[PDB]
């Protein structure tokens, strides 16, 4: 099995902030991700496989990115309808178990009460 | 259009035989795989099992090898999850989703990959003596 | 005469070098991977592109004397009108058709219609000698030059085609892990390949490249042949031929070898690829072959001049045995296999180094033999470059045949067993089986190093 980490657990940003989320795999090379996105109580979305191809019907917003190892999705506008969890799945057949990562709850942000 | 509906819920003994099934409209399974993924109630998601329905070629996650058992019937298009020797930890919410099989390169080689394309809506089971 | 033309007479050898080695190398390379044709109707196109090579030399070899000394020349007017047809019809070998149905014949046609023409243009060119100057001593040197060139060319051919190929090497799928069969026409559907298309793209761009820069030195080396170049029975000898038993002995023995040794270009050009899977330096490999031939002839004729050819000839062409046995007994290694290719490249220059200076002493043997014949001199190396360009295409085709009926999967990246295992026969089995019995048939050939009296004699 490989260890999928993202790195973050959960993150803070208001609408319009550039986001960023990562996906360490232990594994070096021959691997791909996939970057799901899941709402509260709902199925989660194909948005980006191959680490860096967005999903026919998802918006250019988001965008993938193989940087040695560490996986990256990005947001360039977050539209005050991203406020999910987003995972990272192994999808390769040569790793075989394609386990998800913990998830990056994204919340707004604000100054605390 | 494509659409997953699962079904085969509700409460289950520890160690019990629950048939979990993914009935499929829009495309044909035996033409395509099918991923099985379960959440936990109140955690991430954690990937099961996984079927390309031609060949007959099932994968499962560590935690699930020897209890769970992957299938696919192409006379109704569904697929299967059979459940048995269940431990009071797998209860959650159950999504079956077609995969994308594609191909990302590792220089010249052009290696096999899958991605869940389309979700099913998942179906909620509880394993536990008593609860509710 | 002069070197002012001796050297525009040597680089004319250099066109039919080039498309020879870049063809007999990567051919079957090509049809196999970037063209993707049936292994079948590849196995076909060799053949029958071998066998017409073969046979359109004598062809060739007899149409001309029949053809008038025109204004530009007699042998002259064929090299200049050949070549526009010959750089055409060659670039269109390394092109992949516009055409769904009848892939197989564009390849027949124009590999056909290559050879006819590279040999209209070869044996004007090879029968050019004879008619540069009145003096043997400059001819002798020409040939010199010439063959220099030809050495010098079969590099080039080599470097140039496995260099502009190998930035765009081809792309390979991996087995589907989730399929037990192994066929892709089922894994490739309901997949995107616009990737895996752009690659092959890419590397059938490559290929065409490398097909024009070839054309381009193919033009080039034409035009400075024809302006640095101004010129100034048949049953009977094929019975006669077959009477000359120390020359027949001496074709099988080196016929035997040099089949062997092209048996080893194609299919370890293959063999390297997808056996031991060096797939990404494999160019590298097949250039550290050619330059360790070609700078080991010097010293091969040296040992030529120190010992008797027969001699040579056991040593050089028995170096090779142990290595192409090494090569597939142990496992891979880009290490190993580089002291391998140098090895078999020092065996291969002198595998065709060793024909190529023992034939004259047939040649002088005969002269003393039918002391009155005129003519029937240059038969001998018709026949023996008739059997050897035949055997080795009906070689090859059998090679691609074999490996079509082991199961070859176009696309693949790891070939099933069967194919591997023939591989690793088609480079140590086979081979070292013609080797040994080359080299035992060449036991049977008398002039032993006596060839001091035919020398004395003459
Ligand atoms: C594993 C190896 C794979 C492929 C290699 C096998 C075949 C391809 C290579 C060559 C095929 C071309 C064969 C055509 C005839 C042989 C050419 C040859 O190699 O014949 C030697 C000749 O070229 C000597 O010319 P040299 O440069 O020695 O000058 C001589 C100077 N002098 C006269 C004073 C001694
Ligand atoms: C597998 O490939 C062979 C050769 O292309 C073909 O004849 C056969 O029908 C294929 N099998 C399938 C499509 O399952
Ligand atoms: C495959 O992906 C490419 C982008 O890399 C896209 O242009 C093409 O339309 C896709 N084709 C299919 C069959 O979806």
């Amino acid at each position: 099995d490989i260890q999928m980490t993202q790195s973050p657990s959960s993150l803070s940003a208001s609408v319009g902030d550039r986001v960023t989320i990562t996906c360490r795999a232990s594994q070096s090379v021959s691997s791909a991700v996939a970057w799901y996105q899941q709402k509260p109580g709902k199925a989660p979305k194909l948005l980006i496989y191959s680490a860096s191809s967005l999903y026919s019907g998802v918006p250019s917003r988001f965008s993938g990115s193989r940087s040695g190892t560490d996986f990256t999705l990005t947001i360039s506008s977050l539209q005050p309808e991203d406020f999910a969890t987003y995972y990272c799945q192994q999808s390769s057949f040569y790793n075989q178990p394609f386990t998800f990562g913990q998830g990056t709850k994204v919340e707004i942000k604000r100054t605390v009460a | 259009e494509v659409q997953l509906v699962e079904s085969g819920g509700g409460l289950v003994q520890p160690g019990g035989s629950l048939r979990l099934s993914c009935a499929a409209s829009g495309f044909n399974i035996y033409s395509s795989s099918i991923h099985w993924v379960r959440q936990a109630p109140g955690k991430g998601l954690e990937w099961v099992a996984y079927i390309y329905s031609y060949s007959g070629y099932t994968s499962y996650a560590d935690s699930v090898k020897g209890r769970f058992t992957i299938s696919a019937d192409t006379s109704k298009n569904t697929a299967y999850l059979q459940m048995n020797s269940l431990r009071a930890e797998d209860t959650a919410v159950y999504y079956c989703a077609r995969s994308l099989e594609y191909l990302y390169s590792s220089g010249y080689q052009y290696k096999w990959a899958t991605g869940l394309d389309y979700w099913g809506q998942g179906t909620l089971v509880t394993v536990s003596s008593a609860s509710t | 005469l002069s070197v002012c033309s001796k050297l525009c007479y040597a680089v004319g050898g250099a066109p039919y070098q080039t498309t020879g080695c870049a063809l007999g190398f990567f051919l079957q390379i090509y049809l196999l991977d970037v063209a993707q044709l049936d292994p079948f109707y590849a196995s076909i196109i060799l053949f029958v592109g071998r066998a017409w090579d073969a046979i359109t030399d004598p062809m060739v070899g007899f149409f001309i004397s029949k053809t008038p000394w025109t204004r530009f020349g007699r042998l002259m007017p064929w090299i200049i009108f050949s070549t526009p047809f010959a750089v055409i019809s060659y670039f269109l070998i390394w092109f992949v058709p516009d055409i769904s149905t009848g892939q197989v014949m564009w390849y027949l046609i124009f590999y056909c219609i290559f050879q006819t023409l590279v040999t209209c243009f070869h044996v004007p060119y090879s029968a050019l000698t004879m008619f540069i100057s009145r003096e043997q001593s400059e001819r002798d040197s020409a040939t010199a030059y010439r063959m220099t060139v030809e050495v010098l060319g079969t590099v080039l051919g080599t470097a140039i085609q496995g260099q502009i190929v190998g930035k765009a090497v081809t792309p390979c799928i991996e087995n589907p892990p989730f399929l037990s069969e192994t066929n892709f026409s089922v894994a490739i559907r309901n997949v995107n390949m616009t990737h895996y298309t752009g690659s092959l793209a890419d590397t059938r761009n490559a290929y065409m490249v490398a097909a024009g820069v070839i054309g381009g030195l193919y033009i080039l080396c034409a035009v400075i042949l024809s302006v640095g170049v101004r010129e100034k029975s048949f049953f009977r000898g094929l019975k006669l031929v077959m009477n000359h038993g120390a020359y027949i002995k001496l074709i099988t023995g080196f016929l035997f070898t040099s089949l062997a040794f092209m048996l080893l270009e194609g299919n370890f050009a293959l063999f390297c690829t997808y056996t031991l899977g060096f797939r990404n330096e494999f160019q590298n490999i097949l250039l550290a072959i050619m330059l360790s031939a070609t700078l080991t002839i010097p010293f091969w004729q040296w040992f030529l001049t120190r010992f008797g050819k027969k001699t040579a000839v056991y040593v050089g062409i028995s170096s090779a045995v142990p290595f192409l046995i090494t090569v597939v007994v142990l496992d891979s290694n880009l290490v190993v296999t580089y002291i391998v290719a140098v090895a078999a490249g020092i065996s291969v220059a002198a595998a065709f180094l060793l024909p190529w200076s023992m034939l004259p002493d047939v040649i002088d043997d005969f002269k003393l033999q039918h002391p009155e014949s005129r003519g029937h001199e240059a038969i001998f190396f018709s026949f023996y470059v008739f059997f050897t360009k035949f055997t080795s295409g009906v070689s090859l085709g059998i090679s691609t045949l074999s490996l079509d009926f082991a199961g070859y999967q176009t696309r693949g990246c790891s070939q099933p067993s069967e194919v591997n295992i023939t591989l690793k026969l088609l480079v140590s089995a086979v081979p070292v089986g013609l080797i040994l019995l080359g080299l035992l048939l060449f036991k049977l050939y008398p002039i032993d190093e006596e060839k001091r009296r035919e020398n004395k004699k003459a």
